[PDB]
């Protein structure tokens, strides 16, 4: 009943709405997304169901919902350095994290639960994915829409890792359990990482790291090629 | 239902010339139109997408364009490989609806064809039934009228016309006619004429026979 | 890799029906729009419907609803097109096509097709006649009332290839088949040459060979 983790959003629902509306007038090519729909599918997935029972199924209903054109060349998935990754998808207009598409625009910093027995909307608490349960709205959301977005990427697919963390790369992580194991290997040649030196002045070589060389393992095995670049000035990248 | 029209059927062009093909929608479909390419006993096979993208490996000749209703479909140098029918289709809002298609052929030196008749033979005529056919070999451009004349008198309705894929190596076309009657109906009148009429013909050719000789 | 595998070629009787089959390989079944084309023989593609296998969502373009009906079997990764009270003009190869969700429901994936043809007809292997000659000669086989398709034909089983033109088969008013195959040969060569058409017709398990020689 009680949960770990903060609550739904204040005024989600408006909020889901406006993006849909606001998404989809940016958009032209997107006009014929009914926005009503949109909201329904989403608010079914989860709500009057028991927060820490929720499965991909669950979701399917809005999965279908809002396909859209994104080249596969054009990807950029990121770990734990989420302000840089958009930043960058700012700038390079033609690059895509999945936050930049529908179903990731929609639920951007967004948290959302029910109660099994009721049609209320959980403000007070929602689970907690490490302390309460990890099949919950907000978790089984992302890991169901990422692994359609990783199984789109082709040729070299970039992703912005944070290089300040005590694990650059996390295996636990939704690119690490998710996105990484949907790279098609007939489709992809490389996964380049991009370690961001975000904190602290770091020097050293992020690239030898021993996550980053765990990654490159993790990707040998399925038959992809690994690259690394380390990006010193976060700050002055944006510029170049 | 949105409607796809694609106003030529067919056109003709030459290796390493530019093609395009048009489409138009009946309503506005936005960006939102893509192009199969299809060749015989083959399915069809994604071009272009959501009016000008192309997938990764898709070859940088292939270009589409246009937006609300109205696209172009362009091949900047033809290549052999590129002889096919090409579709446009609206993804916009479903049904996703095709355009008729359009057969894109081979222009060449204009070829008369050469034409022969064959009598039903006895061991058809034995079984009850008679076939008459007229063969146009070896022409070009694909058009031709092919007529059958019975004892002075033009038919209509019991011949049916088949053509060959244009061919590879020549450009050419074939094409047969057959006249299919019943062995009685065969039997009451003495000659068969084909009369052909096409481009390589300054006037008509007419095969013909007399039954049982 | 991903792989659209179509179930084979299917034969019915007027006013019965049949379920067709596209098993999904090399990406996750559940995620993506699953539609598919009708191609009547030697016309233009016409979109059918669609199924989203996730949660089971249909739809069909006007022409076809109360004739098609798609399901989805999550555990087999099979999507099936049964098509009721079948007709002649059902007669055609049947697509099923993947929509690239990050392509706007553009058709990236293609089946192979299965063809179904709709015919009172029984199997029926055909009658082969010649088309006897009579300075280029032109002569052939005429390979008349066959049920079903397709038909095969060599000449001097696959020595001769060279001028041979065999013709795309025409429905007759039976519900049958036919078609000629002819070769265009030297006429100075008609004494000295045999010239042998070999018809197969798998589907009625009926081969023959032909000879056709100049008419006495």
């Amino acid at each position: 009943q009680q949960w770990s983790g903060p609550g739904t959003t204040k005024r989600f629902p408006e909020t889901v709405l406006a993006r849909c509306v606001k998404y989809t007038e940016i958009h032209p090519e997107m006009r014929h997304v009914d926005c009503q729909s949109v909201w329904d599918a989403f608010k079914g997935a989860f709500i009057s169901k028991h927060p820490c029972d929720i499965t991909e199924e669950d979701y399917q209903p809005l999965m279908k919902l809002g396909t859209q054109t994104v080249p596969c060349n054009k990807i950029l998935l990121w770990s734990r350095i989420k302000d840089l990754a958009h930043q960058f998808t700012q700038v390079q207009r033609d690059m895509f994290t999945l936050e930049d598409t529908l179903l990731g625009y929609l639920a951007d910093d967004l948290t959302w639960c029910g109660e099994f027995a009721t049609s209320k909307i959980n403000y007070q608490s929602c689970p907690d994915w490490r302390k309460d349960c990890s099949n919950n709205p907000v978790s089984v959301f992302w890991k169901t829409v990422s692994r359609r977005f990783a199984e789109a990427a082709c040729d070299v697919v970039h992703v912005m890792l944070d290089g300040s963390r005590s694990k650059i790369f996390d295996k636990d992580s939704t690119f690490g359990s998710v996105e990484v194991h949907n790279l098609q290997p007939e489709k992809v040649q490389t996964l380049e990482a991009w370690v961001i030196h975000g904190g602290r002045e770091d020097s050293r070589d992020l690239c030898q790291d021993p996550t980053i060389k765990e990654l490159e393992s993790i990707i040998s095995k399925r038959n992809i090629q690994f690259s690394c670049k380390n990006i010193y000035r976060p700050d002055k990248f944006l510029q170049c | 239902d949105i409607v796809m029209t694609q106003s030529h059927l067919s056109m003709s062009t030459s290796l390493g010339d530019p093609v395009s093909i048009t489409c138009k929608a009946s309503q506005d479909v936005s960006t939102v139109v893509a192009w199969y390419q299809q060749k015989p006993g083959q399915s069809p096979r994604r071009l272009i997408y959501s009016a000008s993208y192309r997938y990764i490996g898709v070859p940088d000749r292939f270009t589409g364009s246009g937006a609300g209703t109205d696209f172009t479909f362009t091949i900047s140098s033809v290549q052999a490989e590129d002889l096919a029918v090409y579709y446009c289709q609206q993804h916009y809002s479903p049904p996703y609806t095709f355009g008729g298609g359009t057969k894109l052929e081979i222009k060449r030196t204009v070829a008369a064809p050469s034409v022969f008749i064959f009598p039903p033979s006895d061991e058809q005529l034995k079984s009850g039934t008679a076939s008459v056919v007229c063969l146009l070999n070896n022409f070009y451009p694909r058009e031709a009228k092919v007529q059958w004349k019975v004892d002075n008198a033009l038919q209509s309705g019991n011949s049916q016309e088949s053509v060959t894929e244009q061919d590879s190596k020549d450009s050419t076309y074939s094409l047969s006619s057959t006249l299919t009657l019943s062995k009685a109906d065969y039997e009451k009148h003495k000659v068969y004429a084909c009369e052909v009429t096409h481009q390589g013909l300054s006037s008509p050719v007419t095969k013909s026979f007399n039954r049982g000789e | 890799q991903v792989q659209l595998v179509q179930s084979g070629a299917e034969v019915a009787k007027p006013g019965t029906s049949v379920k067709l089959s596209c098993k999904a390989s090399g990406y996750t079944f559940t995620d993506y729009w699953m539609q598919w084309v009708k191609q009547r023989p030697g016309q233009g593609l016409e979109w059918i419907g669609t199924i989203y296998p996730g949660d089971g969502d249909t739809g069909y373009a006007q022409k076809f609803q109360g004739k098609a009906t798609l399901t989805a079997d999550k555990s087999s990764k099979t999507v099936y097109m049964h098509l009721s009270s079948l007709a002649s003009e059902d007669s055609a190869v049947y697509y099923c096509a993947r929509g690239d969700y990050y392509g706007s429901n553009s058709l990236d994936y293609w089946g192979q097709g299965t063809s179904v043809t709709v015919s009172s007809a029984s199997t029926k292997g055909p009658s082969v006649f010649p088309l006897a000659p009579s300075g280029t000669a032109a002569l052939g086989c005429l390979v008349k009332d066959y049920f079903p398709e397709p038909v095969t034909v060599s000449w001097n089983s696959g020595a001769l290839t060279s001028g041979v033109h065999t013709f795309p088969a025409v429905l007759q008013s039976s519900g049958l088949y036919s078609l000629s195959s002819v070769v265009t040969v030297p006429s100075s060569s008609l004494g000295t040459q045999t010239y042998i058409c070999n018809v197969n017709h798998k589907p009625s398990n009926t081969k023959v060979d032909k000879k056709v020689e100049p008419k006495s």
